[PDB]
């Protein structure tokens, strides 16, 4: 043979298929937590394919992150040329939801929105206009477009961290932080991992390799899931309790650890509140105001065994830090101003057990006890493994062995997710998970801690994002609490009686007293609704109440989208947004510590524009709608703000400095300590790692782990107690029976026999990629809902039959997948398919209402206060109970 | 047929495959975007146990007995699954009422039985089995082709069907026991996995390997003693070929799953048996899996005591280049 074989000439047919003339950096801007670096391959102006760039600089002795990516990302270019893409601005001509449109120019569509927006400010209020755009870390420039737009005209923004249920509500109650977790690389540093309500084989695909590689490196993994999920096939131990009974498993594990003295007593004396003295008369924390005249209500006492005297613990809410700092968004207070080693235990020896007598100003001595003492007495009585065995269905010896193993391995770490966070009582549940972590003393250690993983919810450079989104101040911006917002305007019946839990009482008292917001104010209806980067209608719990009650209240609903989703299908105007491979935007996550981005592979296709350029184009139309309607300046007394709508475009661009997409992206990086020094060109070449983080110092070659400013540097925790606070002595917490971590049985207000589960599927990123044709051919052609054969057999249900689920809130008809791994008495429908998919009626949200836990409404207890996505009602939905019936209107034979 | 100077070899780690179907999409979005290729998944992942893609391909026929060639069945199109098609534009843009249902009525699909497996709760068991063209040392397709259209390269051992010499005899589809050649009814030709030879000629791993998100795919030449493929197959001997009773000798290998919980007794306490039955790993890979599971089990116990185990370090692959031909592109 010469130098090329017999067939080298023809084989160029295959060599030409893997060819290109252009490669650019691309990212997929969906709420996925992936944020995986990709390259985009174009030829002749047509994007041909995408592939992971695999260019994350690895960390020493730990596996690298690459390739990352997933099955949805490797066909993300289908949304450039697929049948779902919005090409032109569309104006509804039929009824909402029919898909009957007329093509319109940008001018006509942007004038119509400008005409209605200026009308709403004039005749009603600016807070009757609102913009919903979720998770800014996914696309911070696109997030900032509509928010800066609403920022200057007076519209109110939304929350999403809690509305989705991603917000670790139990972590903000305990630690006083918005929410933090270690990056997934530190999963390799662990010896004992508990996958607790988390299915990372499907829900953490680009990061799931660290778990198996850890087990191949000596570690052990436990899976706590009622169903034998995809991830369970690799763990060493599988615990399957009844749905929602995990709190009884956690408290029984605390009992064993506390009974058998397995806990880290020193870590408990230094970093917790279990040594704080609680009065046996009022069940309250003993305070300095109770004992000393002019004493603080936000200062407390522990009993020091070294001196036999009570000592005021240092760094609580009443203790000020000499030289203050600016408020930090993800903290209840800025405890970083305190000096290093401030809460170092030193020579102190706080007593965890015992009874003591303290005497107050009023003359009377009162018996006080530490939090650890009251908790221990209740654990030994209520939370024995035998009693948890009868509640959870897990044997007492399996519960005991799990606790002994969790306390013995170092480091041990809990990885929780939606399976444990989307319940009505998930706050007290995560408090139980933080107690187990506090007992073992693994918080702040590589391979340990209580780690939560949800949506793409950590924009590390929040300061630069704040600058682009809310330039004149986050305190000069209106926010609604979207869980409250939906609940009220959609007139939801949550089926919970007022004599059991008076939700309306807790909700209204929280609002009229300023603890939680309710917009529009004065009881006005919402009138204008901007939806982009989120499928709000399709993902909204209480969806049937929303369609019937809230949706008619809106006069104009605008959807800016790359495709026609369910929200856009039921909208009044749909504007085409540019694909991810046609725009410039940043993209980060909490799963890894790098800044990813996307850049235009080609120009925006058809008449589409980028989100940043759309709101800039609308800003000039509103500038002229106000001119025409003679309403250019108006006084917004809430902020003493004489707004100028005639100069909206200059305020959107800082007099033109931020008129282009890359400029606003550079502005975000330039105004945050995590990213200053990084430019767009650096990110265009190679994914750059953050320069700092949130609750710990970022270290070269070491995976990040949170809370090390408090557990290592000994700065106070941003809680009322200054520590990891497990005793929450608020009236509303006593009313619910959760002043301490305990078991709260799930809600059974839906009088129906099947618990309704709706986990996240590996076959989509929420509603995105649900209608992807390749994804559907990788399943059974449409949505799915799973039953155990022990339930489908007495009902006459066969595999792939149509089944009918319903409660008092609505009804869904969907094809069933009978699965032996499914646990009897519960049904799992993969969450929120698009309404127009293979569903005979409604969707997964039709059977779900909106429910509000009163503990999530507290806004007057130290670190418990409303801040957008820091505290507020969680949008739980795992308590939903439905019935199942075989739909006999269509029974196709199989062959 | 001639023997190749080098034989490209794959190793799939069933202890790490998460079944996320990324390899399936990367292959389809690169090679099978052409006319008549909509139903063809050269790279496919399926749940074991299960019927696979196409349905019941393990009872199909092909490969070898007694040195003798068998002609199995040509799987009908329903066994591969009719690719579901949709009328989105009618509902979304053209005001046509009615859900966007799939056509035809769903009765079969490449991944129809995902995570159904076998065994009753709480002992249900399944795992994922990524399949592809085995690029066998004794390719039964090449042997059956009466036009000699198929050929095995001398440079890297890849088997490719020459699309100009192929006349649509479908004998390769009869005699392949893995059902990896697919007859294109629009070109009247057979299409098959090409082993990513345009990428390997440039020194880039195959797409299914390079884009493997679970970090479970291994690639290389078995003549190279520094390749993890060599160490897993030849040195530590934990990688086995799929269905060796077919007599074709595949060049893609599998490490049986050693991770997984144990069978749960009726009292909730664990026994010695894993949830994955050995009888099933035997049916897929023969009699050697019990010895291989012991080597893997033994070496993992070393790591659990904080000790060293080079076999584990090969499976872990802290650096991707220790796993495959350079995946950067
Ligand atoms: N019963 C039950 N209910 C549940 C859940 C459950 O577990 N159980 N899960 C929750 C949770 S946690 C979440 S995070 C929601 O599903 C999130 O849905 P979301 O609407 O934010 O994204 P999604 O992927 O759905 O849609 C994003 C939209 O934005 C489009 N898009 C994506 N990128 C862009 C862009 O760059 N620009 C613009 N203008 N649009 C873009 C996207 O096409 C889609 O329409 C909520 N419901
Ligand atoms: N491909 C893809 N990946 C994703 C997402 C996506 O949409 N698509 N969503 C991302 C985001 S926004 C989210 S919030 C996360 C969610 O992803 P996850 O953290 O995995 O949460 P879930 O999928 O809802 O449930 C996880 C498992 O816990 C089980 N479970 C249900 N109830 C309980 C319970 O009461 N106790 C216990 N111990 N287990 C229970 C569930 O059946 C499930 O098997 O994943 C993220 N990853
Ligand atoms: S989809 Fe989410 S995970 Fe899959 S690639 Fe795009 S970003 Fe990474
Ligand atoms: S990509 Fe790697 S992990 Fe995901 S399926 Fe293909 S092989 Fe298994
Ligand atoms: S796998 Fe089937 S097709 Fe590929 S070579 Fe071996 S026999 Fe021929
Ligand atoms: S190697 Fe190349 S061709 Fe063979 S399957 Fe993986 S991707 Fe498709
Ligand atoms: S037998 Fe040969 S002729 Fe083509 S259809 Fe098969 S390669
Ligand atoms: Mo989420």
């Amino acid at each position: 043979i010469s130098g090329a074989f017999e067939y080298s000439g023809w084989e160029n047919f295959h060599r030409t298929q893997w060819s290109w003339d252009k490669k650019t950096r691309g990212a997929h801007l969906v709420n996925c937590t992936g944020a995986c670096p990709h390259f985009v391959y174009s030829k002749d102006g047509v994007v041909m394919r995408e592939e992971q760039s695999k260019d994350i600089a690895p960390m020493p002795n730990i596996p690298e992150y690459n390739p990352r990516g997933c099955n949805k990302g490797e066909c993300g270019h289908d949304y450039m040329y697929g049948p779902h893409r919005i090409k032109y601005p569309l104006i509804r001509v039929g009824e909402r939801g029919e898909g009957k449109w007329r093509r319109a120019t940008w001018e006509e569509a942007l004038d119509m929105i400008a005409d209605k927006c200026v009308d709403t400010i004039k005749n009603h209020a600016p807070d009757c206009i609102s913009v919903y755009s979720p998770v800014p870390a996914v696309s911070p420039v696109s997030f900032s477009a509509g928010h800066r737009f609403a920022h200057y005209i007076g519209a109110h923004a939304h929350t999403f961290y809690d509305w989705y249920g991603d917000h670790p509500t139990g972590q903000t109650q305990t630690c006083g932080v918005q929410g933090d977790t270690c990056e997934t690389a530190d999963w390799f540093n662990s010896k004992y991992i508990i996958l607790w309500g988390s299915n990372p084989t499907q829900t953490r695909i680009p990061d799931a390799h660290f778990l198996s590689e850890a087990q191949l490196n000596g570690a052990k993994i436990v899976s706590i899931s009622p169903d034998y999920n995809s991830s369970t096939i690799k763990v060493d131990k599988w615990i399957h309790p009844q749905p929602g009974t995990d709190g009884a498993l956690a408290m029984a594990m605390a009992h064993v650890i506390i009974k058998e003295k397995l806990y880290d007593a020193h870590s408990l004396k230094e970093q917790t509140d279990l040594s704080y003295l609680v009065r046996s008369d009022t069940k309250r924390f003993l305070r300095e105001a109770d004992v000393v005249a002019g004493g603080s209500k936000d200062k407390f006492y522990f009993w020091n065994a070294k001196t036999g005297k009570p000592v005021i613990p240092k760094g609580s809410w009443g203790d000020q830090p000499e030289k203050k700092g600016s408020p930090v968004g993800f903290l209840g207070r800025n405890t970083f101003a305190f000096p290093k080693g401030y809460i170092d235990l030193g020579d102190l020896d706080p007593a965890l057990e015992g009874k003591f007598n303290m005497q107050l100003l009023d003359g009377k001595t009162v018996e006080v006890r530490p939090v650890f003492e009251i908790l221990k007495s209740r654990l030994m009585a209520d939370n024995t493994p035998e009693k948890a065995a009868k509640i959870t269905g897990v044997t007492a010896k399996a519960i005991t062995e799990l606790a002994r193993e969790f306390a013995t391995a170092k480091p041990s770490m809990i990885i929780c997710g939606g399976g444990t966070q989307h319940w009505y009582y998930s706050d007290v549940l995560l408090r139980a998970m933080h107690l187990l972590t506090a007992l073992t003393g693994t918080e702040g250690t590589n391979g340990g801690g209580m780690n939560h993983y949800i949506g793409q919810e950590k924009p590390a450079f929040v300061a630069g994002l704040v600058a682009l989104a809310f330039p004149e101040g986050v305190n000069k911006q209106r926010f609604c609490q979207t869980t409250i917002w939906t609940y009220i305007h959609a007139e939801v019946n949550d089926e919970i009686i007022s004599s059991d839990i008076d939700t309306e009482k807790y909700l209204r008292d929280s609002i009229t007293t300023g603890q939680m917001p309710n917009m529009p104010e004065q009881g006005r209806d919402p009138k204008v609704f901007f939806v982009y980067r989120g499928n709000w209608l399709n993902q909204a719990k209480g969806q049937k109440y929303v369609l019937e009650n809230l949706w008619p209240k809106l006069e104009l609903i605008v959807d800016i989208n790359i495709r026609m989703d369910s929200t856009a299908l039921y909208s009044d105007v749909v504007l085409p947004s540019a694909h991810w491979y046609e725009k410039l935007d940043l993209n980060v996550t909490s799963e890894h510590s790098y800044i990813n981005m996307t850049e235009p592979a080609i120009k925006p296709m058809w008449e589409s524009k980028t989100d940043w350029q759309i709101f800039l184009a609308l800003a000039k139309r509103v500038e002229m709608a106000a001119k025409r309607k003679k309403y250019e300046k108006f006084n917004d007394e809430k902020f003493k703000w004489v707004r100028d709508l005639s100069n909206l475009w200059n305020q959107m661009t800082m007099d033109g400095k931020l008129a282009e997409d890359e400029a606003a992206a550079q502005y975000i990086l330039d105004n945050a300590p995590q990213s200053k020094g990084i430019t767009i060109q650096m990110l265009r070449e190679k994914p750059q790692r953050f320069k700092s983080n949130w609750t710990s110092p970022l270290k070269e070659g070491v995976p990040y782990t949170p809370f090390q400013y408090f557990v290592v540097d000994k700065k106070p925790w941003p809680t009322l107690t200054g520590r990891q606070q497990f005793y929450l002595d608020h009236d509303t917490f006593f009313d619910m029976g959760v002043e301490l971590p305990t078991y709260k049985a799930p809600i059974d207000a839906d009088k129906y026999p099947f618990r309704f589960n709706s986990p996240h599927s590996r076959h989509s990123v929420h509603s995105t990629f649900k209608d992807n044709v390749l994804m559907l051919r990788l399943q059974r052609g449409g949505p799915s809902i799973e039953m155990s054969p022990l339930d489908a057999k007495p009902l006459g249900i066969k595999d792939n039959d149509w089944v009918e689920a319903w409660n008092n809130h609505g009804k869904v008809i969907c094809r069933v997948k009978i699965r032996n791994g499914e646990q009897r008495g519960r049904v799992s429908m993969w969450h929120c398919p698009e309404l127009y998919m293979d569903l005979l009626t409604g969707g997964s949200q039709s059977v779900c209402p909106v429910r509000i836990n009163p503990t999530n409404l507290v806004g007057n207890y130290g670190h418990l206060f409303f801040r957008p996505n820091y505290y507020g009602p969680a949008g739980s939905q795992r308590d939903v109970r439905v019935n199942v019936k075989r739909y006999i209107g269509a029974t196709p034979i199989s062959f | 047929m001639k023997a190749p100077r080098r034989q490209l070899t794959y190793v799939t780690d069933l202890n790490k495959c998460i079944g996320c179907q990324t390899c399936t999409v990367a292959c389809k979005k690169l090679w099978t975007t052409g006319p008549g290729q909509d139903f063809m998944y050269w790279r496919n992942v399926e749940t074991a146990p299960g019927l696979g893609y196409p349905r019941n391909w393990q009872t199909k026929g092909g490969g070898y007995k007694n040195g003798e060639l068998q002609k199995g069945k040509i799987p009908p199109m329903i066994d591969y699954g009719i690719p579901f098609e949709f009328d989105y534009a009618g509902r979304l843009f053209e005001g046509k009422p009615g859900r966007v249902r799939p056509s035809p009525t769903p009765r079969s699909a490449p991944n129809w039985d995902e995570d159904q497996g076998a065994g009753e709760y709480p002992n249900n068991s399944f795992f994922y089995l990524p399949r592809m063209c085995n690029h066998c040392t004794k390719p039964a397709c090449l042997e059956a082709c009466p036009n000699e259209a198929i050929y095995k390269r001398e440079q890297d051992g890849i088997v490719v069907i020459h699309q100009d010499k192929c006349k649509g005899a479908q004998a390769c589809v009869q005699s392949c026991p893995y059902a990896k050649p697919y007859f294109n009814p629009l070109t009247n030709k057979a299409n098959k996995c090409i082993g990513c030879f345009p990428r390997i000629e440039q020194g880039v791993a195959p797409a299914c390997v390079a884009q493997c998100v679970g970090r479970a795919m291994h690639v290389g030449f078995v003549d190279d003693v520094n390749s993890s493929v060599y160490k897993l197959i030849k040195q530590y001997k934990v990688a086995l070929p799929l269905h060796p009773e077919f007599g074709t000798e595949p060049n893609v290998f599998y490490v049986p799953p050693v991770l997984g919980p144990r069978i749960e007794m009726a009292n909730g306490e664990p026994s010695t048996d894993p949830k994955i039955p050995l009888a099933q790993l035997e049916g897929l890979f023969g009699k050697q899996v019990r010895d291989v599971l012991a080597i893997l089990q033994s070496e993992r116990e070393k790591k659990m005591k904080g000790l060293a185990s080079d076999l584990m370090d090969v499976l872990i692959g802290r650096r991707s280049t220790d796993m495959m031909i350079s995946p950067l592109t």
